[PDB]
């Protein structure tokens, strides 16, 4: 129940002080971060953008992250979206199929304009976004209808809407058609068991795609990925020593689930490390994730002072320690410290002066010895400021200096520097406990090794494991070395100085003090190299480059968190020594709520990096550009939880240009099944056409087809529909090409209007190239509005390039009443702007033609199976019985 | 790599440990068989148990060994066996720091890999004039014409000069021609008596000194020759004389059966027949090196995959011995009978 | 031995028992009883032995 809490003797059962957590100490840390800015900055002349330093909910922000993991992507139907519909024509032969895709594109983003180029990228995502979305079937019970001992595929999941057409049928073309409705079959159909049902129902392209992609990694992904990532954690799980069940994993999967997993186990650590500015939140998530819940714990009284007569007692040099702890002022204090060396070289120590309480100087003396054997100045790492040492070196110095009994014989260095003299009758340096960083000669680890790699480590961001004073946790499971010498060098050297030196008295106190101390200490490192290695935890590169680039002043950008203790605390610090009661509950789910974060964050990253190149695509449209733009808008359409995990430290208000820029070319991505999704959508989404925006806008006077009506009945012709979008683009010779600048340039000089025209006089064509456009499709059954007609690709009010560009689609219909040459007018009627897409949106069609459309394969889970996701099934606590590698 | 036979070493000298049921394992081992039969399953998804008695489960517990025993030697013997099949990601779970190894495995690979890779001076197995195609007869007289002193060879270790009245010369030259020697241990004696051309006795005066390098050394006692300084006999005696010098012994740097620890009785145990199974088992291993598939090699190897080799089959022996394991082998056919030194004779080709 | 499906994937549970029943079953039999009395079609299992 209790592993090596297992208290063997009262030595180390003392009182209770307090106790934290981890959502407790994870609030403090920011709390304290913030009130340093604003008391700095409010307190001194400061020049900055206002920022609202909050303190956020940690809990609240982790627990919508956790919720995160039941959001699915896929959606499961029982019929495929339209894809194709039907418009009717006057003619009873011919009709015109539209593909509805194009339709529901046309409209889904703002116009896009050069002016707002935000507005551009967001037009952008959502589009994209749209398409993985329209993608992301299941296709589970389908309308199976019986039919001459086959199984046939109802109209309705198929992809037509053809019921306007039906009414119109010559007996020959229904007939016809009904065959091919009846004919597409369910394949395997005749065979029970089979689990799918397979036909050939009709489907737009890029929809399409997205579907078969998702529709293989469900296949793709089962079992054995599912088995890995479990692995990983059952792994985990021993590097955390965690408690296990009784049960295990039958990796039996019943004929009836298929699985959806969307996350793999195994996060890759750098996607969380290569968000800018980060340091800071990762640290705060590597707290409230895995710090767990403690007390701290008191000496034993005895310790110091015992009863040998009701009338004689011995007394501890220190009678000031009866303390009572100095407001939660400095209680705080004191948990700044612990929360300090629990993060290695991540947070340092500073002084922090109040001109205000007077406190006796005595407290510098055991503060500067204290200081001294409990933070680590190895030069390994470090734990203190470099002026935070010298310092103690001075409270140490003026201490080993004030001698209240009988003096010992000094002798002094030639430097001016503390700590240069000799005092004991047997001489001994004291230049020793000076502080250099790159030894640690004085403080903590002066002679040992802190930082020792061994053992691959379930992370790998961080393969090291810190031994405080070279103590393993194991010494507490099982002794080392006795229990009479415990000491390490250091505390041991500080031993005999305070001899030589001052007093015994005192020394006597560190002496029997000593193995509470290093137990406090063993314990800290099981706590750190075991109980929180998490992502945030921080790679052992970084690690490493904390001390030289703080003595060398680098730009570490993982700046340490400097925070301003009390002399005071030191002393409480040192009598008070934590001991864990339960790990937090966030801890099992940990590893879950990490691959949310950076599958998540890797979409995002992603969905930039494709963005920043748009500008290099079509430097036309966007001029007014700058990255922060698209990065905003991606941050915009992206969840709140991760974006906020990322503000933590309020980054955001401080990322430039650069920073984002850098962090988008990074390569480092969490493969997820939105990932892969959004990527593919992506990809198809390269064609700009599957977008609705083309660059192919041209200029052409051009008559309204005024036909000569002989044989009415003859109209059953393709009803002589009109369209300006082009069959094909003109031949490139005779296109008079036209740019953003030189367009401009000419209509700044009032020179436009008239060489249009003259371009138009000689039956030339000009395109509008550079620009995109958003291109709409409106059909009309007579004489449309001529600002549709004559509607031209740019405002006249300087020339306003772009616009909506309608592409229109003219049904000429007519009645018997009709004289040949009605039709004919004096003068023609023109028409301006054409458009051409290279993508079959609008087509004419015969009738029985219309059931072609089919085409597509398809696969539909038989309405017997359940589909499942796996994906929240991955908490720590579970083992399997495949063992796995 | 080393760790790799390491890992498979101790895995298999911790199966031997598993004798026959009434046993409380030793809790070390316990643990690493644990690990590593753990991690084997898991790869191999076969069951081994931590414990065997049936058979079936002890088949597999040897199979195991088997496989890390190749995996570790680097051999693929492939269709040997309707029963078992090698599975070549063995070597994956021997590489996986995960598995611990004894400090006893640790050195004794140590021991191999660090000898095998370098050099060092040896007392040489056989006589010094052992690849000699001429031999003359022992204590009699010969004098090549011309000379006045003639040395040649009338065994294996043994030479002996001619030398007329008064005559002298030096020899080291009848030694020299064997590629390398470090340091030649010889003893000289004068032949009281040998043969002359004719047939009559002659004897050797006392008075005929030999002397290496300038310096004279007496008879009978053993000399620190370095195989370049000068071997000079004189004759300062009036009569005809005969004196053999004999190569106690010499050292070189070529790998003798003293390379590693008890050697030669591994190879032994290696060799040995045990039964058809054993036999033909260990037969078909070896055809997959340049060792003899069943007859042991005349020379010592010299490299460390065939000592490697050696030492796993011989513990692999052992591990076989300990499990009692039955299974088939193409073309091997088991006979029942109690077994006999005649039919394990017979089996050797 | 026992088997749990949750969510999809089925869980199984297989724990060793501690305490174990030595136990002498003594024959009592009397006058009215046939040779064949004790004896049935099918037998009747125990299955641990110590």
């Amino acid at each position: 129940q209790r592993p090596e809490r297992i208290k063997t003797t009262p030595y180390l059962e003392g009182d209770v002080l307090s106790s934290d957590s981890g959502p407790l100490l994870s609030v403090f840390a920011l709390q304290e971060i913030m009130q340093k800015v604003r008391q700095v900055q409010a307190d001194y002349m400061t020049a900055t953008r206002e920022v609202d330093f909050t303190v956020p909910d940690v809990q609240q922000i982790l627990d919508d992250i956790k919720a995160l993991a039941a959001e699915q992507v896929y959606k499961i139907v029982k019929v495929p979206s339209t894809s194709f519909r039907h418009i009717v024509t006057q003619s009873r032969d011919r009709v015109l199929r539209v593909d509805t895709y194009y339709e529901e594109m046309s409209q889904v983003g703002d116009v896009i304009t050069e002016d707002e180029p935000e507005k551009f990228y967001s037009t952008i995502i959502k589009k994209v976004r749209f398409i993985r979305g329209k993608g992301s079937f299941i296709l589970h019970d389908i309308p199976a209808r019986d039919h001459r001992g086959m199984e046939v595929a109802e109209p309705e999941v198929l992809g037509v809407e053809f019921k306007n057409v039906l009414p119109v049928l010559t007996a020959e073309h229904r007939a016809m058609i009904q065959n091919a409705l009846d004919g597409s079959i369910i394949e395997n159909g005749n065979v029970a068991t089979r689990d799918v049902d397979v036909f050939i129902g009709a489907c737009s392209e890029p929809i399409y795609r997205i579907y078969n992609r998702l529709q293989g990694y469900i296949e793709a992904v089962q079992l054995q990925e599912l088995r890995n990532s479990i692995g990983w954690l059952e792994r985990l799980g021993q590097r955390k020593r965690i408690t296990y069940s009784q049960e295990v994993l039958t990796d039996f999967r019943r004929q009836d689930m298929i699985w959806v997993l969307a996350l793999q186990l195994p996060v890759n650590p750098q996607v969380v490390w290569d968000v800018p500015r980060s340091s800071i939140a990762n640290l705060i998530m590597n707290i409230a994730t895995c710090l767990p819940t403690g007390e701290y714990i008191a000496p034993n009284p005895r310790i110091s002072s015992i009863t040998l007569t009701q009338r004689i007692t011995t007394t501890g040099p220190f009678a000031i320690l009866t303390g009572s702890t100095p407001t939660a002022q400095q209680l705080n204090d004191v948990r700044k410290i612990y929360l300090a060396l629990m993060f290695p070289g991540q947070i340092i120590l500073d002084l922090k002066i109040d001109p205000g309480e007077r406190m006796d100087p005595a407290v510098r003396m055991v503060a500067g010895v204290v200081g001294h054997l409990l933070f680590t100045a190895g030069g390994r790492f470090t734990n203190l400021t470099q002026n935070m040492a010298r310092q103690l070196d001075i409270a140490l110095n003026d201490y080993l200096l004030y001698m209240y009994n009988t003096r010992v014989q000094v002798n002094y260095g030639p430097t001016g520097e503390p700590l240069d003299f000799q005092i004991g009758r047997n001489q001994y340096d004291c230049n020793v406990f000076r502080a250099d960083f790159a030894t640690g000669t004085g403080y903590n680890g002066w002679a040992t090794i802190d930082v020792e790699y061994r053992d691959p480590a379930p992370y790998v961001h961080a393969q090291r494991y810190i031994r405080y004073c070279g103590i393993d946790s194991r010494e507490l499971i099982n002794p080392t070395t006795y229990g009479i010498g415990m000491t390490y060098h250091c505390y041991n050297e500080m031993l005999r100085m305070l001899v030589a030196a001052g007093k015994d008295s005192e020394a006597a106190y560190f002496r029997s003090m000593l193995p509470f101390h290093m137990v406090r200490f063993a314990r800290i490192n099981q706590i750190i190299n075991e109980d929180l290695h998490s992502v945030f935890s921080l790679p052992d590169d970084m690690f490493n480059a904390l001390l030289p680039d703080l003595i060398a002043g680098a730009h570490q950008n993982a700046d340490p968190v400097v925070l301003d203790v009390s002399w005071i605390s030191l002393w409480f610090a040192f009598n008070r020594s934590f001991e864990p009661t339960h790990r937090n509950e966030m801890l099992e789910i940990a590893p879950l709520i990490e691959s949310v974060y950076a599958s998540e964050l890797s979409v995002m990253k992603v969905d930039m990096r494709h963005l920043s190149l748009m500008q290099r695509r079509f430097p036309d449209v966007l001029i007014q550009a700058r990255p922060s733009h698209f990065w905003k808008a991606v941050l915009n359409d992206s969840p709140e939880a991760v974006k906020a995990v990322m503000n933590l430290s309020h980054s955001h208000n401080f990322i430039n240009i650069r920073d984002m820029m850098r962090w988008v070319l990074l390569p480092s991505l969490q493969p997820s099944l939105k990932l892969v999704l959004e990527e593919e959508a992506w990809a198809a989404a390269n064609d700009f056409e599957d977008l609705m925006l083309t660059d192919q806008v041209y200029m052409h006077r051009d008559m309204l087809p005024e036909p000569r009506l002989d044989d009415i009945e003859r109209f059953r012709q393709e009803g002589f529909y009109y369209t300006n979008m082009l069959e094909a683009p003109p031949e490139i010779d005779r296109v008079v090409q036209y740019t953003y600048e030189i367009a401009r340039l000419q209509a700044n000089m009032g020179q436009f209007r008239a060489a249009l025209r003259r371009i138009m006089d000689d039956d030339d064509w000009v395109r509008f190239g550079g620009v995109l456009r958003t291109v709409r499709v409106k059909f009309f059954d007579a004489r449309p509005p001529d600002d549709i007609l004559q509607g031209l690709p740019f405002s006249y009010d300087t020339i306003k390039y772009a616009t909506e560009t309608t592409i229109f689609y003219l049904i000429y219909n007519v009645e018997f009443s009709n004289t040949p040459d009605s039709l004919v007018l004096i003068n023609p009627t023109y028409t301006m702007t054409k458009v051409f897409i290279n993508k079959r949106i609008v087509e004419r069609v015969r009738v029985g033609q219309i059931l072609a459309v089919l085409n597509r394969r398809f696969v539909a889970y038989k309405g017997k199976m359940r589909i499942m996701d796996i994906t929240q099934s991955l908490k720590m606590g579970t083992k399997l019985a495949a063992p796995t590698v | 790599m080393d760790t790799i036979a390491a890992r498979a070493l101790t895995v298999m000298r911790a199966c031997a440990t598993l004798q026959e049921a009434r046993i409380v394992l030793e809790a070390n081992v316990m643990e690493i068989l644990g690990i590593a039969i753990n991690r084997y399953n898991g790869l191999t998804l076969r069951g081994v148990t931590m414990r065997p008695t049936s058979l079936a489960q002890r088949n597999e517990m040897f199979f195991m060994c088997l496989d890390m025993m190749l995996s570790a030697a680097g051999i693929n013997v492939g269709p040997i066996s309707p029963d078992y099949t090698q599975h070549m990601a063995t070597i994956g779970v021997l590489a996986t720091p995960e598995i611990p190894f004894t400090t006893e495995a640790a050195n004794e690979i140590a021991r191999v890999t660090g000898e095998t890779s370098t050099w060092g001076p040896a007392r040489q197995p056989y006589g010094f004039f052992l690849e000699t195609e001429e031999t003359f007869q022992p204590g009699r007289w010969f004098m090549r014409a011309a000379q006045a002193a003639t040395a040649v060879v009338c065994g294996p270790d043994m030479i002996q000069v001619s030398l007329n009245a008064g005559a002298r010369g030096d020899v080291q030259q009848i030694f020299q021609g064997r590629n390398d020697p470090m340091m030649i241990y010889l003893v000289w004696r004068r032949i009281e008596n040998f043969a002359m051309a004719q047939g009559n006795s002659q004897q050797t005066q006392a008075g005929v000194t030999v002397s290496v390098g300038g310096v004279d050394m007496r008879a009978g006692r053993i000399i620190a020759w370095d195989g370049q300084a000068a071997l000079h006999v004189r004759n300062p005696t009036q009569q005809n004389a005969m004196v053999q010098i004999q190569v106690v012994f010499y050292i070189s740097m070529d790998k003798t059966l003293n390379q590693y620890p008890a050697l030669t009785a591994e190879i032994f145990n290696v060799y040995s027949f045990r039964d058809h199974t054993w036999h033909g088992l260990r037969t078909a291993i070896r055809n997959r090196t340049t060792l003899p598939n069943m007859l042991p090699p005349i020379f010592p190897p010299n490299d460390r995959d065939s000592i490697l080799t050696l030492l796993l089959l011989s513990t692999l022996a052992d591990v076989y011995t300990v499990l009692r394991p039955e299974f088939a082998m193409h073309g091997v056919n088991p006979m029942p009978g109690p077994l006999t030194a005649a039919i394990a004779r017979a089996a050797y080709v | 031995y026992d088997t749990n499906e949750k969510g999809g994937l089925s869980y199984a549970t297989i724990k060793y028992a501690t305490e174990t029943t030595i136990f002498y079953l003594i024959y009592n039999v009397e006058f009215s009883n046939t040779p064949d009395s004790l004896v049935l079609i099918n037998p009747t299992y125990t299955m641990t032995k110590v």
